[PDB]
């Protein structure tokens, strides 16, 4: 494992390498990763995701750009602007995440009150979907 | 504490997290986030309702990606009447027109009639003039 | 307002009732301090959810 | 007779002082003026007390 | 109350006649017992005659 | 298709509400001098 | 064939099968309605046992 | 009121039913069925959660097509 | 007792642990009237009066 | 009790409810009639006294 670590106003993070006989969770715990549907078949994109002790829902990136990330491992991109903030939350200040490692997430749109004001009578369905097994 | 205690989960496949009224389903043991009720029921094969759930517990259990049929209706209450009524309806204004369609029992007060008798009324279409009466064109 | 009730009260003339009163005022506030402190210690959740 | 004939202009002068349409910002300070003026008076002249 | 209700929940229902008879007379003997020290005499000074 | 949001309600207007919350303040004020100092 | 109507105005057909008619709770008899008045409503995707058992990462937006 | 709980309607734009859980959001006069509480707040403006309505008070006010981002 | 042994007979095992503090209490409280308490008709004097 | 208990090993298991309030209140009657039985009082003689 590649290992990027930070402390808020540091002017560096430390980068660091690890290895072991299994990925870096315990075993208590081993059970509760989530396990991601990837339509990208090329080498772009994570097979799974883990959120361990304190991890960060709110994350900006090296102008800056603000993300949000849910718990079924999915990022929304939110605005900028006061009426996008005041609307969601979101007042507090983001951790800061690399953009190496955000990437690998899979995107959804990005959450714009501009965009959300709109009607349907249905919606379009979602081509290559993957199957759940009982 | 001993009339409910904290440990009494797993009550039904189909939860609801109490506080942000979001829709879990149950399945082997984890649980994911459904987009709505008709594909829930689906899902678990069970005619039931929502549980609420505190949300503090659903934090504790493996999650999964999304799942169902987007935008299904989320909610049924079968009704049936003693007689079915259906009406298609146009309104012309003073070169344009709308078109309803009722489904119930017509409101027929007012000026409103029906063309019984000797009443009739006439419209274009494609050219050609149509006058109703006896119930046909 | 407490020099304003200082310099007053000390040659005013109150009714029984009222005095009464005042008395109770302080077992009032008494009470509240236990079953208030134990609800500040989260003690009634804590065992709640044992 | 004079002075509880003088209460009425002062009353309305305070009434009408604030701006926009009439409704009820002006009644707040326009029944107040009105309860102080003739407590005020009462204390003072000692008569007419009904 | 407490005592019977938590059997309840916990699914024995062991009550219901032959059970109930126990919580329905050990009730009276409570009754019987703080009665008695209530019922020490019978006479009167009630702000009523006073 | 986008959605017909209606126009917001304008404010009400402080200033009629600061100048009659002022009234009181004054008026109490005033008539509550009157009677502490006539007590003297 | 069968039918449901909801309260926003589109129609979502019903496969007509034991499991999807108990999983629904539409184990009841249908009122009848005719085509020229039913055809003029919005139709969604169809209700069946198999068309919900699938996953999605994200849903689009076309 | 603890024995069997249930809602009324307020002044609070954001509603759902009290027995099927269905988000629903007001516009005017009218409740729109929303896909999902991201985008409730994001219409109405108010950072805030669903307030739970009876369900036979939510049938009496009009209606409108589904409205906001699916998937959020 | 008898009910909590009726109880242990029938399986429930509720009362096991920390679940015995409401018998245990109970029968505290029971002997707190029965020994104590105060006097009878032969027993008119008492702490408020002597 | 041997009168109750024999109809449970028969079966018909008639009491709870509507069928237990007869001997419920029947029991009652017994014990009203022995304490007018030990009726009287106020000799007070006693080991401890003499």
């Amino acid at each position: 494992c590649w290992w990027w670590e930070r402390t808020a106003g540091e002017n560096r993070a430390r980068v660091r390498v690890v290895s072991g006989p299994t990925i870096p969770v315990a075993a208590t715990e081993m059970n509760k990763v989530v396990s991601l549907v990837k339509a990208d078949t090329s080498g772009r994109q994570a097979d799974q995701v883990y959120f361990g002790p304190d991890h960060a829902n709110f994350v900006a990136v090296t102008s800056e750009s603000l993300w949000w990330v849910t718990d079924a491992g999915a990022r929304f991109g939110v605005e900028d602007s006061k009426e996008a903030r005041d609307a969601l939350g979101l007042t507090l200040t983001p951790s800061l995440a690399p953009w190496v490692a955000l990437r690998l997430l899979p995107q959804g749109p990005t959450l714009s009150r501009a965009d959300a004001l709109v009607e349907h009578d249905t919606l379009p369905m979602d081509m290559t979907p993957a199957e759940l097994v009982v | 504490s001993f009339i409910s205690p904290s440990g009494q989960l797993n009550e039904s496949p189909i939860i609801a997290d109490r506080d942000s009224g979001a829709l879990y389903v149950r399945v082997g043991d984890r649980l994911y986030p459904a987009l709505n009720l008709a594909s829930a029921r689906l899902i678990t094969g069970r005619p039931d309702n929502p549980h609420l759930v505190r949300s503090s517990q659903i934090a504790t259990m493996p999650r999964g990606p999304l799942v169902g049929i987007p935008g299904a209706p989320s909610s049924f209450s079968p009704k049936s009447p003693p007689a079915s009524s259906w009406l298609v309806c146009d309104t012309v204004a003073t070169q344009g027109v709308t078109v309803t369609v009722i489904d119930g029992t017509p409101d027929l007060t007012g000026h409103r009639q029906i063309l019984s008798g000797s009443d009739a009324v006439v419209l274009r279409y494609g050219g050609d003039a149509w006058v109703i009466r006896e119930g046909r064109r | 307002a407490g020099m304003a009730a200082a310099a007053h009260v000390p040659h005013t003339i109150y009714s029984p009732l009222f005095r009464k009163f005042v008395e109770w005022i302080e077992y009032l506030c008494l009470m509240p301090i236990f079953p208030l402190a134990l609800w500040l210690m989260n003690v009634y959740a804590a065992i709640r959810y044992r | 007779i004079m002075l509880m004939s003088a209460i009425m202009p002062v009353t309305v002068a305070a009434a009408a002082a604030p701006p926009g349409p009439v409704g009820s910002p002006q009644a707040v300070l326009g029944f107040g003026v009105l309860t102080v003026a003739a407590a005020l008076a009462l204390r003072f002249t000692g008569r007419r007390l009904g | 109350g407490g005592m019977v209700a938590m059997v309840f929940a916990s699914g024995s229902h062991v009550f219901g006649g032959i059970g109930s008879i126990f919580p329905l007379f050990m009730m009276v003997g409570i009754m019987m017992m703080m009665f008695r020290g209530m019922g020490g005499g019978q006479q009167q000074m009630s702000r009523p005659k006073l | 298709a986008p959605l017909v949001v209606p126009q917001p309600p304008a404010p009400r207007d402080m200033v009629p509400i600061w100048v009659a919350a002022g009234g009181l303040a004054g008026a109490l004020l005033i008539g509550g001098a009157v009677f502490g100092t006539a007590t003297l």
